RNA sequence: AGCCCUAGCACAGGUGCUGCAUGGCCGUCGUCAGCUCGUGCCGUGAGGUGUUGGGUUAAGUCCCGCAACGAGCGCAACCCCCGCCGUUAGUUGCCAGCGGUUCGGCCGGGCACUCUAACGGGACUGCCCGCGAAAGCGGGAGGAAGGAGGGGACGACGUCUGGUCAGCAUGGCCCUUACGGCCUGGGCGACACACGUGCUACAAUGCCCACUACAAAGCGAUGCCACCCGGCAACGGGGAGCUAAUCGCAAAAAGGUGGGCCCAGUUCGGAUUGGGGUCUGCAACCCGACCCCAUGAAGCCGGAAUCGCUAGUAAUCGCGGAUCAGCCAUGCCGCGG
């Protein structure tokens, strides 16, 4: 990216609740391009959200999501001294990425051995708040914060 | 690994045939590695060709279904 | 997988046949 | 150690086979090797002559052997005397009875294999590299062509380093696929070692 | 009584025609979910209609070769729009906010000598 | 209806001394079953560019056969008047058939 | 040795499977297309002269 | 006379040395936006100007300026493949439209559609808004395609005294009862070690079995082998078809559905080894691949380092070909999901 600004690439809907996030969310899931078996994932796990609570899978997964966002990171820089890690705010763009992302990878490494499952609790527990996947959140935002000594730098 | 013949050198046999009508010789040598050995044709002494020389080898029963050029080695130090 | 001969898959990419893998 | 051949780049568009025989998969092998050993006889006994291309058609034993040269007449004789024993020479080896067409060219000075033969001479008579290389071009441009360029290759004027002297003038568009550029490419067997003749000549479009 | 559009995608091809009534579509012998069966795209297939409200007030009977399951999805879902709207010529000035009509001229880029795959590039190793 | 085929390297002097039977089998003759192409064959040959190891950097040539076919359905001599010896092929094979 | 082998890749050999391909106008042993009798190198040669009927610059 | 055999003579032969004597061809910076010439102008002169500058471009691409005005080798374009549309053509393709169907496009019937393959049309910054002196940049419609729509072929002056005398060509030098030649064996396949490139994995987004037209390039009449029978199978009998859009290699695999395994060095992984076989071939000990039984190793995702890739790309799954009796192919060149 040293010509242009990178069009973020649109992403076609979903095929169930019509939402753009919910797609992206899929292809993170998804492995060697097994998008059908990727969807079954999140999809049969969206059922293990209602069998468990009374919501609609759609709130539970888009408000699980924005706990998980991080309002902060740090970002390293050096100089004519050492490496220092200057924390910076965190754009829209990013927290998505990141967001589920981490979900994902917080997910697998839970000990329920079925895709889908791992899945919802994950995401349920997220929603709540417990999850590791938001443990990986507040390490950062608390990763900041510490090296507020620095936040004069930011570029 | 074959299974109509044994696929043995005839040149091979015609000494050894010939050589088993009263016949004792240890002077008998090949670069016959490739033939295999037959039949209670112990006894006798084969010297084989390792590429470099002849090697006095001793056939005895047992090493009956083996090749030639399995007791004369191709290289050294192993 | 791609490599025990007595598996389908193994057959497959091998690119034989037989017990494991015959042709219909 | 780049550039294409520019007639093997060309072929299809600008530039047409010197072999227009069709055949099949175990017999082209052979109609090839004929095909070859045909214009290394040619090209042997046949110098002389002057010969830039060698056409040749194919059809189950009539084969078009279209031999263009500047000076035919060294092909013949007065009457006949030669070519008569020539498409006997063909047909001695070769087990076909041959044809056997003659072609004049109406400029030899357009024949990039003969200015680049031409040159080559030269060489081995001990010439002025520099010159022959720019005279050479000069003819050629003369010749009316739109462009035309030439290159040595190296121990030029028997020296101990291997040099690559070159020149051309106008249009010399190796780039361009509608470029018609004849391409000719000599050798010198000199006494010290051998060099090499590329010539190119560049004619026009649409 | 009859109408119709040529679907592709990625070297998949899809006669559509198209009928008023019922809701069933006909797919080589087949219904629609018993050869796209248990595949979640599917139903992408048929957002033409979805879009137009033609919905399953339509019948069709396609055929379709070349390809694999979902280029042939997008070739169907192809030939459904262009189908529809040579029924009804003003079923276009709609269909151009969704774009169902571009032929998607995504395909397998050719393999090149010295790499591996295209651009997948051999390993390097410096030393 | 009268069978023959028509192989060829070459892709224009094939629909053109085909359309030549097209032709000299319309003026004399009558009704035709045009000229349909059979798919090509193309034989492909890779080959490194240089003389010594080079792995890379290669070039690439193929063989295509282009094929053509054309039958005609008055099988009379008032037909192989041009279809006798009027030629204007170079390299093109023929394959008369039943 | 090029040349006792030039004129021994020709004759019948004691044994079918001795027999093996050479460039007719290299001699040359390895990758002889069978197709034209011609070492890869000769072959890219001839190609590029128009020598190669029909053989063309495959683009695609 | 030709031609062959013995003793002689010129000569053959040499993958013997020299890529620092060379041709040719390749690699490389680098598909980088460059490298130059003619005439004029400037400078005693080497040289400079042009080609510097501003705007713009993927680009020395254009624009505007300017003692320069142009030009060549470059860039771009003319070529090939892929996208949409149109003619021409009907032993591949169908009720789309009707009658028989032993319900298989199989028989008339038909080329509309899909396809096969030749030639064309099409996109150009043309049109509307916006900024600009211009070229052009941001948008917007129309359109299959919008600003280089995507992928190729194409590699400037030249650098590395780059590579290659072992493909071939060639100056020189060297052996010429042997540095030439023929054979039979052996070796290039060695193994305390070390790196490169890969392959198969360490499993549950997974492995095993069963059943199920998704079909997009290529090869085959001293061959591809349908279909039979024997065989757990490799393969062996037998034999149909096609110089092949017609017959065969053909099963595509990932996938969908069903069942099974339940976290374990395991129904993960298939190394090693014992044995019994098949095939090609004169001949598989050194040194072949394939089948079957038994054996079942290290491996629980990898230190410091470090590689590829920006979209049908990476990732993943099969498919074919070239060489070739056979095969040590997990390599290479391609193809599609």
């Amino acid at each position: 990216a040293r010509r242009r600004r990178a069009e973020v690439r649109q992403l076609q809907p979903d095929l169930v609740y019509g939402d753009v996030l919910v797609t992206a969310f899929i292809n993170k899931i998804m492995r060697d391009g097994k998008k059908n078996l990727a969807a079954r994932i999140f999809y049969d796990a969206c059922k293990i959200i209602q069998e468990k609570t009374g919501q609609e899978p759609l709130k539970v997964f888009k408000q699980a999501v924005e706990n998980v966002k991080p309002r902060m990171e740090v970002r390293s820089r050096r100089v004519g001294g050492a490496n220092y890690q200057v924390p910076m705010e965190v754009s829209p763009r990013r927290q998505q990425s990141l967001a589920l992302r981490w979900l994902v990878q917080a997910a697998n490494q839970r000990p329920e051995r079925r895709a889908a499952v791992r899945i919802a609790h994950e995401l349920m527990d997220a929603a709540e708040g417990k999850g590791g996947a938001v443990k990986k959140k507040e390490d950062v935002e608390r990763m900041a914060e510490a090296n507020r000594a620095y936040a004069h730098y930011r570029w | 690994s074959l299974k109509k013949g044994v696929f043995v050198d005839d040149h091979l046999l015609e000494k050894v045939l010939e050589l088993n009508a009263k016949g004792e010789k240890r002077l008998i040598k090949t670069w016959s590695r490739r033939s295999t050995i037959v039949p209670e044709m112990v006894g006798h002494t084969i010297a084989v060709y390792n590429g470099k020389q002849h090697v006095p080898v001793y056939i005895t029963e047992n090493m009956v279904g083996h090749k030639l050029g399995e007791f004369a080695p191709t290289r050294t130090y192993r | 997988g791609k490599g025990d001969r007595r598996t389908r898959r193994g057959k497959i990419w091998r690119g034989t046949y037989g017990k494991y893998r015959p042709r219909k | 150690g780049n550039k294409i051949h520019p007639i093997g780049f060309r072929l299809g568009i600008t530039r047409d086979w010197e072999s227009r025989w069709y055949a099949g998969k175990k017999q082209y092998r052979h109609l090839l090797l004929e095909d070859q050993r045909i214009r290394g006889l040619l090209e042997k006994e046949l110098y002389s002559a002057g010969l830039a291309r060698v056409d040749i058609e194919r059809a189950a034993d009539n084969v078009a052997v279209t031999v263009h040269v500047a000076k035919p007449g060294v092909v013949i004789g007065r009457g006949g005397e030669r070519i008569r024993v020539l498409r006997e020479e063909l047909a001695k080896l070769t087990g076909k009875n041959v044809a056997l067409n003659v072609q004049e060219v109406q400029n030899p000075n357009l024949s990039a294999p003969l200015v680049a033969q031409r040159v080559a001479e030269q060489i081995e008579r001990r010439f002025a590299v520099r010159r022959a290389i720019k005279q050479a071009v000069q003819r050629v441009m003369e010749s009316g062509a739109k462009g035309a360029k030439v290159i040595v290759s190296g121990r030029i004027g028997g020296a101990e380093q291997a040099r690559t002297e070159w020149a051309a003038q106008g249009r010399v568009p190796l780039h361009t696929l509608r470029a018609n550029i004849d391409y000719g490419f000599a050798l010198a067997r000199t006494t010290y070692g051998v060099l090499g003749v590329k010539a190119y000549i560049f004619l026009g479009e649409v | 009584e009859q109408y119709y559009g040529t679907g592709r995608r990625k070297e998949a091809v899809a006669r559509v025609f198209l009928r008023p009534g019922n809701g069933k579509v006909t797919v080589n012998g087949q219904d629609f979910n018993e050869y796209f069966q248990g595949l979640v795209r599917a139903v992408a297939a048929l957002e033409p209609l979805r879009a137009v409200d033609a919905l399953g007030r339509f019948d069709a009977y396609i055929t379709v070769r070349g390809g694999g399951k979902s280029g042939q999805i997008d070739a169907i879902k192809l030939g459904i729009a262009r189908a529809l709207v040579q029924y009804n010529p003003d079923y276009r000035a709609k269909l151009k906010p969704l774009g169902f009509l571009t032929r998607d001229a995504r395909v397998v880029e050719r393999k090149k000598y010295g790499k591996h795959k295209a651009r997948r590039a051999p390993q390097y190793s410096k030393r | 209806k009268i069978r023959i085929k028509l192989r060829g390297f070459d892709h224009k002097t094939l629909d053109a001394s085909a359309q030549k039977i097209v032709e000299a089998a319309r003026r004399s003759g009558a009704q035709v079953s045009g000229p349909i192409p059979l798919p090509t064959r193309v034989r492909r040959f890779t080959v490194i560019r240089g003389p010594f190891k080079h792995k890379d950097s290669r070039e690439h040539f193929e063989l295509r056969t282009h094929n053509r076919l054309v039958d005609i359905i008055n099988p009379n001599r008032k037909t192989i008047e041009q279809l006798m010896t009027l030629d204007l092929p170079t390299g093109v094979e023929i394959e008369i058939k039943t | 040795a090029r040349k006792a082998l030039i004129e021994k890749a020709k004759r019948t050999p004691k044994f079918k499977v001795r027999a093996y391909t050479r460039c007719v106008r290299c001699g040359r042993a390895r990758s002889v297309y069978r197709f034209f009798g011609l070492c890869r190198i000769c072959l890219r040669e001839l190609a590029h002269k128009g020598q190669l009927p029909g053989v063309r610059k495959a683009s695609w």
